[PDB]
């Protein structure tokens, strides 16, 4: 079991905190959904290789440009998150997050993750976004952004239903293990 | 952590920590407020525990077992005693507020109605000046600590054995040296998230809504001051690199 480090980045509305909680518990909390995530070391076996994957959140560091980069040293894989119910969170990926992650984590694989995929066909989400002349992020829009920023890959998930969550972290482990 | 506190904060939530007959006596909004206050105190208890691992298990173990050069242990654990004194005092105040609120005859049933004033006190005056001074120093020495740890682990055999020995137990899985350093650095930026959610469920008493609003503002002022006072120290950096920053 080799030790690897994962950091999740993205806007507050991207759902990064919920994603880490749901993966670490293998359950969407039924009684109480924690406000914050401290850290976790997940035991993952991917393609026959055992890894201890340390998980870190950057929630709360978004407005502090000198505190936030302290989370980056020795990172092996980055999860760059946006929410499918928020085209505004996707627009902030090439402008702010990508240059920052390429500066502090050179040559570290980035997986672009579209969170809240269960809201793509939610009528309330479609009605709300239509007021600001918007609609949920389309799969090809996510793929194209991932291609443009030089992401290792593009993935979608729903922390609410758990669909795609395990796959995201197993792929992150594979990326962390590459040359 | 001491057994009494671990047991008091063993449950995933306030709603699961209190007796079910006691829970049934409160309105939905009070349960939501109490669950978030419980998360703040529980995470503070864990944060103080992280500082005890750093001071007692790591720092003191290296002093009593290894032959490191002078100034090496201080470089690995900058300001740990000051950080431990700030948070142990704050945790004592939070735990005393919970204890005074317990129902007679109970060691688990309580409701905290007045957290705001405690948070204003912690994030203002001399205690806020000490938190600002301590985190500005600690966070500016983060890179130097990580780099000194890596060199020692890779070149000193006795240091490597010590680390592997004390971090072997499963209860230390999340708490190696670098992981403790990052848990501490990230602690301060968790406060606004927790305070805003407590505020969201504290509109019932206007004086409480006002106090938490003041506390949230003070925590953000502290974070902005710390963020502005950080400049990563680098071992061997020449004066020219510094004055050309
Ligand atoms: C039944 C769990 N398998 C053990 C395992 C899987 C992946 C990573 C691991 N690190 C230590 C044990 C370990
Ligand atoms: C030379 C340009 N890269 C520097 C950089 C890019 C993105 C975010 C950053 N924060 C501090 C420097 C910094
Ligand atoms: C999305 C609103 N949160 C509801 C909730 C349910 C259970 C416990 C809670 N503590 C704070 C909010 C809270």
């Amino acid at each position: 079991a080799i030790r690897k480090k994962l950091v999740i980045v993205g806007d507050g509305a991207c759902g990064k905190t919920c994603l880490l909680i749901v993966f670490s518990k293998d359950q969407f909390p039924e009684v109480y959904v924690p406000t914050v995530f401290e850290n976790y070391v997940a035991d993952i076996e991917v393609d026959g290789k055992q890894v201890e994957l340390a998980l870190w959140d950057t929630a709360g560091q978004e407005d502090y440009d000198r505190l936030r980069p302290l989370s980056y040293p020795d990172t092996d894989v980055i999860l760059m998150c946006f929410s499918i119910d928020s085209p505004d969170s996707l627009e902030n990926i090439p402008e702010k997050w990508t240059p920052e992650v390429k500066h502090f984590c050179p040559n570290v694989p980035i997986i672009l993750v579209g969170n809240k995929k269960d809201l793509r066909n939610d009528e309330h989400t479609r009605r709300e976004l239509a007021k600001m002349k918007q609609e949920p992020v389309k799969p090809e829009e996510g793929r194209d952004m991932a291609n443009r920023i030089g992401a290792f890959g593009y993935m979608e998930c729903s922390a609410k239903t758990k669909d795609g969550v395990r796959e995201v972290f197993e792929m992150a482990t594979r990326a962390a293990l590459q040359a | 952590s001491m057994e009494m506190d671990e047991k008091d904060f063993a449950a995933d939530s306030w709603s699961l920590a209190v007796d079910s007959s006691f829970l049934q006596q409160h309105k939905k909004e009070v349960m939501k407020q109490q669950d978030v206050i419980y998360e703040l105190i529980q995470t503070e208890l864990h944060h103080v525990r992280t500082l005890k691992i750093m001071t007692r298990l790591f720092r003191t173990g290296m002093l009593e077992e290894l032959h490191l050069e002078p100034g090496v242990v201080q470089g690995l654990f900058p300001c740990v005693d000051e950080l431990s004194d700030i948070h142990t005092r704050f945790l004592s105040q939070l735990l005393e507020r919970r204890r005074q609120a317990l129902c007679p005859g109970s060691t688990r049933n309580f409701v905290i109605h007045r957290l705001g004033d405690l948070l204003i006190s912690q994030f203002s005056g001399p205690s806020a000046e000490q938190m600002c001074k301590t985190y500005s120093e600690f966070c500016s020495r983060h890179s130097k600590a990580l780099k000194l740890y890596k060199e020692l682990y890779a070149r000193d055999k006795r240091f490597q054995q010590f680390i592997r020995k004390v971090t072997r137990p499963a209860v230390l899985k999340r708490h190696g040296v670098q992981e403790c350093i990052l848990l501490v650095t990230q602690r301060i930026t968790k406060y606004p998230l927790l305070i805003s959610r407590i505020l969201q469920h504290s509109h019932g008493i206007e004086e409480e809504r006002q106090d938490l609003t003041t506390a949230l503002g003070l925590v953000k002022e502290l974070l902005s001051n710390v963020d502005e006072g950080i400049y990563q120290l680098e071992k061997g950096a020449r004066l020219q690199e510094i004055y050309n920053r």
